[PDB]
C-alpha cells in the first residue's frame, strides 16, 4: 500500500484514543463467540469467554502487537514476520482466523466510535488490518 | 443452517432495531460505495453517490426492507428470497461475490448504532443469518 | 441449493469416477498436505504423512467414502454428514475454513484422472454440490 | 514472495510445454460454465460459450498475459499495475473473478498434465498465480 497523508492522520488519530484494555478483551471475546472454533487457543459459555483472564490479556497484547504496525507503517510485512511464525509453526493458528478477529476488532471499535467511525475511517482502519492480516497470515504477492 | 435458537436472536434484534431499518440501510450502502470501491459501478446510473446522496437515502430503505424481507422468511430463506435473487443475477447482474461485502457493512452500522443490543451472542446468529441471505441471494446464479 | 439438474449430474458423474474413489482420495489428501501447509498439524499423530504415506492412504480411502455418503445423501446434506460435522467440530476441532481447501484438491485430483469426464458442465454441479458438503460439515461449528 | 530456484524452474516448465491455443480458451470457457456470472464480459449455452472466438481470443491473451510474470517473476505486482487498472476501471471486472479464473486455469492445466501435475507442481504453479491474482484485484498487502 502507499499510504496517503489522510490514511495516516486517521490510523494515528484512532490508536491513539483507543482504550486497549477495553477494546481488546472485548474485540477477541467476540471472535471466540461469532467463531467459535477459535476457542482452541484459548482452553490452553459466553459468559465466561467474555470474563476469562487469558482472553483478555492475549486481547490487549494483539492491541499492543497493531501498534509497531502503526509505528512503521511502510514496513509491515517485514515486522509482522515474527509474530507469524509464532502463530503458525509454534501455535497452529490457522491463517483464516486472522481475518475473522480483523472484522471483530473492526465491529468492537464501529460500537465504540459510533458515528465517529465513518465510511472514510472504517475504509483507513479496514486497510491498515488487511496489510497486518496478510503478513500474519503470509498470503502470497 | 440456522436453529431455533438462531431464529429467535435474529427476531428478537430485529424487534429492537427494526424502527431504524432505513437509517441503517442508507448507512450500509454509503459505506460499501466508498470502502468497496468495485461496488460503486452498480449503480452509476444515479445523478448521486455519495454518502450525502438521495438516491443513496431511497435504496437504503429497500435494501433494509428486503433483510426485513428476510427475518419474516427465516424459515425458508431460498423462497422467500427467490425472487429478490432472480433481480441480483439476472436483471441487475450484480456479481455474487459483493453480497458478504453488504452484510459486513450492515453488520458495522448495526455495530455503530446499536452498541447495546448488538452483544456478541446478537452477532453470532445475526451472522449465521446474513450468510443464509447470501447463499439464498445466490439462488438464481448457477 | 441443488437443483434437480444438478443431482442427476452429480450421480452420474459419481456413476463413472466413484470406481477410483480410494485412489482420488489419496491423491487429495497429499496435495492439501503439500499444498496448504497449515492442514499438516491434523494428522501429526501419525507416523508419516508424505505422498507416499500408508496412513494418508488408508485415510483417502474414509475421505471419498465421505463423499459416496454425501452423494447417496444428496438430497439433504445437513441431516446426512451431521455426525461427520459433529466428529470434525467437537472432536477433531478442525478449522472449518479448511474444507474449501480439500474440496479443491478432490476436483484438481478428479481433473487430472477423469479429463474426459470431468467436463464444465460436471464441474459447475460438483462445485455446487462441494460447497453444499463443505457448508453441511460445517453444521455443528457454531 | 521468495522463490526457490525449483519453483522457478517448474513454473519455466510448465509455461514452456502448454498449448496456449488449447488451455486458453478451455480455462477461460471452463471459467463462463462453472461461474456464469463472469459471462456478462463476453457477450461483449455451454456448448455456445465453449465454442465463442470471443471467448477463446480473451482466454489466450490471459496466457500470454501471465507470460511476462513469468519473465520476471520478482516484479509481478508491478507488472501488472496496467492491466490491473483496465480491468478494474474500464472494464469493470469484479476483483474475485480473478481467483475463480486462476483455479479453472489449474483444473485444465491438472487435466492436461494428468500425474504430471504433481503436489510439487501444483503448489509452485498456483502460489504463482496468486500472486498474479493479487496484483491484478490489487489487494491490500
Ligand atoms: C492481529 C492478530 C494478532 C496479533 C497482533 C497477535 C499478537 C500476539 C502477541 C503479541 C502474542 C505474545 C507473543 C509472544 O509471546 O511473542 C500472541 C500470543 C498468542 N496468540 Fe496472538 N495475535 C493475533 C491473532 C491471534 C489469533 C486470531 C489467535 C487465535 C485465534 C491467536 C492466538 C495466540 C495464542 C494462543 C498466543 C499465546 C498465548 C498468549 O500469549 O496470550 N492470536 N499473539
Ligand atoms: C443484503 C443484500 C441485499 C439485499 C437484501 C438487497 C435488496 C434489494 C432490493 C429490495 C432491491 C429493490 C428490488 C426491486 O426493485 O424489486 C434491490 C435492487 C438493487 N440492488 Fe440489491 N440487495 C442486496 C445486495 C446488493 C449488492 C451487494 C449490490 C451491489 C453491489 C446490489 C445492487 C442493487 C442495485 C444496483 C439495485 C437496483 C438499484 C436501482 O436501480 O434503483 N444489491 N436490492
Ligand atoms: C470433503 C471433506 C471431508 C470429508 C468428507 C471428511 C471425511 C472424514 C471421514 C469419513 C473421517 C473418518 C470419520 C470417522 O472415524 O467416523 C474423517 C476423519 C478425520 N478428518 Fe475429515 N473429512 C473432510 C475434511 C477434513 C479436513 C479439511 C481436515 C483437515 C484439514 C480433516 C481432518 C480429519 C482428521 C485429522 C480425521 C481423523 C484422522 C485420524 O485420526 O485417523 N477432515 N474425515
Ligand atoms: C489472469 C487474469 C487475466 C489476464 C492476465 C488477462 C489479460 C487480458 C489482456 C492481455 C487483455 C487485452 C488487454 C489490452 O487490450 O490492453 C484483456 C482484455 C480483457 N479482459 Fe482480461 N485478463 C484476465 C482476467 C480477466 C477476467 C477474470 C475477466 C472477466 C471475467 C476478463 C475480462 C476482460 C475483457 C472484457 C477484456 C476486453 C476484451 C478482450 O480484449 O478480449 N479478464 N485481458
Amino acid at each position: 500500500v502507499e499510504w496517503t497523508d489522510k490514511e495516516r492522520s486517521i490510523i494515528s488519530d484512532i490508536f491513539s484514543h483507543m482504550d486497549y484494555d477495553d477494546i481488546g478483551p472485548k474485540a477477541l471475546s467476540r471472535c471466540l463467540i461469532v467463531y467459535p472454533w477459535t476457542q482452541r487457543h484459548f482452553s490452553g459459555n459466553a459468559e465466561a469467554i467474555i470474563g476469562n483472564a487469558n482472553v483478555a490479556a492475549h486481547g490487549i497484547k494483539v492491541l499492543h502487537g497493531l501498534d509497531r504496525g502503526v509505528k512503521n507503517m511502510d514496513n509491515i510485512a517485514a515486522t509482522y514476520a515474527d509474530l507469524s511464525t509464532l502463530h503458525s509453526e509454534k501455535l497452529h493458528v490457522d491463517p483464516d482466523n486472522f481475518k475473522l478477529l480483523s472484522d471483530c476488532i473492526t465491529i468492537v471499535l464501529a460500537a465504540k466510535m459510533g458515528h465517529a467511525f465513518t465510511a472514510e475511517t472504517q475504509g483507513a482502519f479496514q486497510k491498515f488490518l488487511a496489510v497486518v492480516v496478510s503478513a500474519l497470515g503470509k498470503q502470497y504477492h | 443452517s440456522l436453529s431455533d435458537k438462531d431464529k429467535a436472536a435474529v427476531r428478537a434484534l430485529w424487534s429492537k432495531i427494526g424502527k431504524s431499518a432505513d437509517a441503517i440501510g442508507n448507512d450500509a450502502l454509503s459505506r460499501m460505495i466508498v470502502v468497496y470501491p468495485q461496488t460503486k459501478t452498480y449503480f452509476s446510473h444515479w445523478p448521486d453517490v455519495t454518502p450525502g446522496s438521495p438516491h443513496i437515502k431511497a435504496h437504503g430503505k429497500k435494501v433494509m426492507g428486503g433483510i426485513a424481507l428476510a427475518v419474516s422468511k427465516i424459515d425458508d430463506l431460498k423462497t422467500g428470497l427467490m425472487e429478490l435473487s432472480e433481480q441480483h443475477a439476472y436483471k441487475l447482474r450484480v456479481d455474487p461475490a459483493n453480497f458478504k461485502i453488504l452484510n459486513h457493512c450492515i453488520l458495522v452500522v448495526i455495530s455503530t448504532m446499536f452498541p447495546k443490543e448488538f452483544t456478541p451472542e446478537a452477532h453470532v446468529s445475526l451472522d449465521k443469518f446474513l450468510s443464509g441471505v447470501a447463499l439464498a441471494l445466490a439462488e438464481r446464479y448457477r
